[PDB]
This record gives structure tokens, C-alpha cells and sequence, in this order.
């Protein structure tokens, strides 16, 4: 299930495409926070799928201080809390021997600050979508099984459309009204 | 009376096209030409 | 015709085969045929036949 | 079960009529507090049926600070407490970077302050009362099945009484002593 689409559409929907795990092949035409210790970052990455960096005495930076509430929420062990507060004491001593720390302690604050949205409660299928690749290259026009069109234009889209319409058995979809991105996402969901 | 639109590469169109009496003869002649292609 | 086709060895008659694609069946099932115009030469068939 | 009554009676008993869910049709003749977050307001509205507004950085106002005791009493989750105290910290910072907050922590204080009385423990019927409408209009005199009279008077009540007494089969009730409102409420309860 391989689809061809205008380049601006994939450019605008790259985030959703990455979130739904379809690989992107496109041709162009012309401060973060860190966790005190690696264990908490690993736990939060496992829970939410969000990559988190680790503080390594680099520069005056902004530190995230996970609080007792989220410590209990994430199921963190006693040793993790102990090492977190040990690193906290080390930071206290370092800044007393003359960096900003935030004690985030609500789940919504952490979500609205950084990271990916939590997981929904449905059965997990083998794959999120039935499509593997959406591309905008003439080099793999024979690779495609269907294509999508929009009133928006690309300098190479006309030739690709001509070379794709020549296929004997290919599914063709066109969008005329509403939002192009919403229609494309609905199609990629139902295809 | 006009046909429902069909896609021409990337643009919709609704032209009737060639007459059915003319399209048939072309197809039959093409099949015959394929017969004596060798 | 049909017994001849079953036998496989044609005699005194030869059909012609046209070739179509897979999606064509589905698209034909949805599209009808409306006889907008009649044949122009329909009025003069007997003369050319004779 | 439709009733006709003098306008002053319904004017004086509108609160009870609204509380008992009978719709009012009448013709005339001539600072609040807010909750830190929407979740607590929604919970308290579900528990007591009292609409509560939400603080939105409007003006110097009066804030209700639900305390640990009522937090446990209302069955509030950990995340609700966390977000409440996060908003509290935000308010501390806002007023330190130069609004009144009250830490209500007893159930009776909250009831006597604002809101509706708690619920009684009886089986819940399909409907509170058997009557739907009490009105004071001549436009729906044929709508009524019974009417109530009192020594109090209205400029239109005499004509309505004459037009209602003409009904062949109508229930008539009159109050002579005691309190008019109490008699009317007892009648609407037993009718």
C-alpha cells in the first residue's frame, strides 16, 4: 500500500506521519531540559515514549525536578528517589559554593511542558497503519499502488501525475473541499 | 446530459470523447494488427 | 458457438477476444450507459446492405 | 396536573418551585467565588448540583481553597490535589511579584457559605412531583385541571377565576388560615 501525494501535503503532515510510523521519502526544491539521573529519564521514556537528556554539569541550564507525587505515579523505586535527592543535595552544594530547577508535581504540567501525549486504552494491533511508504519521487513511480491529488502544486507533480495515471490498475483519489490534511489523514487511516 | 467527472492525471474532466461507433473500430483494428504483428 | 468453444477447434465461426483490467469490472458495475444519440446512418441501412 | 394560583404566591415560592422542578409561567404587572481548577468545580457540582465558576485571572477576587479534609471527603484523585496546589503556587508567585484566598476545611462552612443543601437518603422516584405546570395566564385557562385561591389579589386574577370556575369538572381549593405558601406547598406535594 504505497501512496503518492503532493510534497507540501507531506511537508505539513510530517509530524502525524512520523507519529503513525509511515516512513517519509521527500525531495525538496527550495532550550531543552534534563533529568537529574538516567533512571528517571529511562522510566519516563518507557512510560511515554519521549526521549529525555541527562544533566552532565555542562552549563547554567534548566533542570526538571520530579516530585514525590510523580515519583509515586511512575512507580519509581526507593533507590531512584534516594539518588534523585542525593543529586539534588549535590546541586544545592554546588550553587551554594558561589542553573534553574523546577519542581514539577502535576501530570498535566509535565505533558503541557514537554513530551508526547499519554496512551489510549484500546487493544494493540500488530501495526498502526496498512501503508508503508508515501513518497514524492519519480524514481519509485512503479513502486506505488495508489496516488492522491490536491489543488496545491509542485514543480515535479505534473510529470509524476502523468507517469502514474498511465498505470493500468491504480487507485486514484482527489480532494476538492474542506482541509487537505484532514482528508489525507482520513484516507491514510481507512486505506 | 454529461458524464460524471473522471480524473485526467491530476485534473477532473467530463468530455464525452470519441463516439462509440468510432472507438469500436479502432479496438478491432488494433486486435487484428496484433494478430499479424509477427 | 458454445459447443464449438467447449470443443476447442473452431469451425465456420471465429469470435474475437478483447482484453480488460481488474479494476475495470468494478468501475463498469457502477457506471451505466445512456443512449444520448442514435446512429446517423441508421436511416439508410437497407440501401448499403443491398 | 396543571394548577392556577395567584401571581404573588408563585412569586414568593419560585425558589421552592424551581427546587422541585415545576416549570413557572408568570406574567408581571409592575460577589461570587471561584475554584482554582475546573476539575474540583465539576466534582462539587456533580456531588451537590451547585454550579461553580472557574478563576481565570480576571480581577482581584475571592478564591475558595479546598483543603485536604474536603479533598478526602469528595474522593478527589491525587492529580486533582497536585494541580490544585500547582495553581496555588502560581497564585503565591503572582501576588509575591507585586486577591483573597480562603482555606475552607469544614463541610458545614462550605454549605453555609454557598451551594445547595446535601441530598437525603430515600429511594429516588422517577419524578419529584406529579404536577408539570403552574401558570397565571388566561391564554392557557383551558390547559388547567385545578386552581388555587387565596385572599391575596392580582389585577387579572378575578377574570381568570371567573373563566376557570366555568369548567364543568375542575378541582377547586381555597386557603383561609395559616400561611398561604405552606398550604400551597402541601397541596402541590399531595396533588
Amino acid at each position: 500500500a504505497m501512496l503518492l501525494a503532493p510534497g507540501d501535503v507531506i511537508k505539513r503532515s510530517s509530524e502525524e506521519l512520523k507519529q503513525r510510523q509511515i516512513q517519509i521519502n521527500l525531495i525538496d526544491w527550495t532550550g531543552r531540559w534534563v533529568v537529574l539521573t538516567e533512571e528517571i529519564a529511562r522510566a519516563i521514556e518507557s512510560k511515554y515514549g519521549t526521549k529525555i537528556d541527562v544533566y552532565r554539569d555542562e552549563v547554567p541550564a534548566q533542570i526538571i525536578e520530579v516530585e514525590r507525587s510523580l515519583q509515586k505515579e511512575l512507580g519509581i523505586s526507593r533507590e531512584g528517589v534516594a539518588e534523585q535527592t542525593e543529586r539534588l543535595r549535590d546541586l544545592r552544594r554546588k550553587e551554594k559554593s558561589g542553573i534553574t530547577i523546577e519542581g514539577v508535581m502535576s501530570q498535566k504540567k509535565l505533558l503541557s511542558m514537554i513530551g508526547g501525549v499519554e496512551r489510549k486504552m484500546a487493544p494493540i494491533g500488530a501495526r498502526e497503519s496498512a501503508v508503508m511508504l508515501v513518497s514524492n519521487s519519480i524514481k519509485d513511480v512503479v513502486r506505488a499502488t495508489a496516488y492522491f491529488t490536491a489543488p496545491t502544486g509542485d514543480p515535479h507533480w505534473k510529470e509524476v501525475a502523468r507517469e502514474a495515471s498511465k498505470k493500468k490498475n491504480i487507485l486514484a483519489y482527489t480532494s476538492t473541499g474542506g482541509d487537505v490534511k484532514t482528508e489525507f489523514l482520513h484516507l491514510i487511516d481507512h486505506l | 446530459i454529461k458524464t460524471t467527472p473522471y480524473l485526467e492525471g491530476d485534473v477532473l474532466s467530463s468530455d464525452s470523447g470519441p463516439l462509440l461507433s468510432v472507438f469500436a473500430l479502432q479496438e478491432i483494428m488494433q486486435k487484428v494488427r496484433q494478430v499479424q504483428a509477427d | 458457438l458454445l459447443p464449438d468453444l467447449i470443443a476447442g477447434a473452431h469451425q465456420n465461426a471465429d469470435p474475437v477476444v478483447l482484453d480488460v483490467s481488474w479494476i475495470s469490472l468494478w468501475f463498469a458495475f457502477n457506471r451505466s450507459f445512456e443512449p444520448t444519440h442514435r446512429n446517423e446512418m441508421l436511416e439508410v441501412a437497407p440501401l448499403i446492405e443491398s
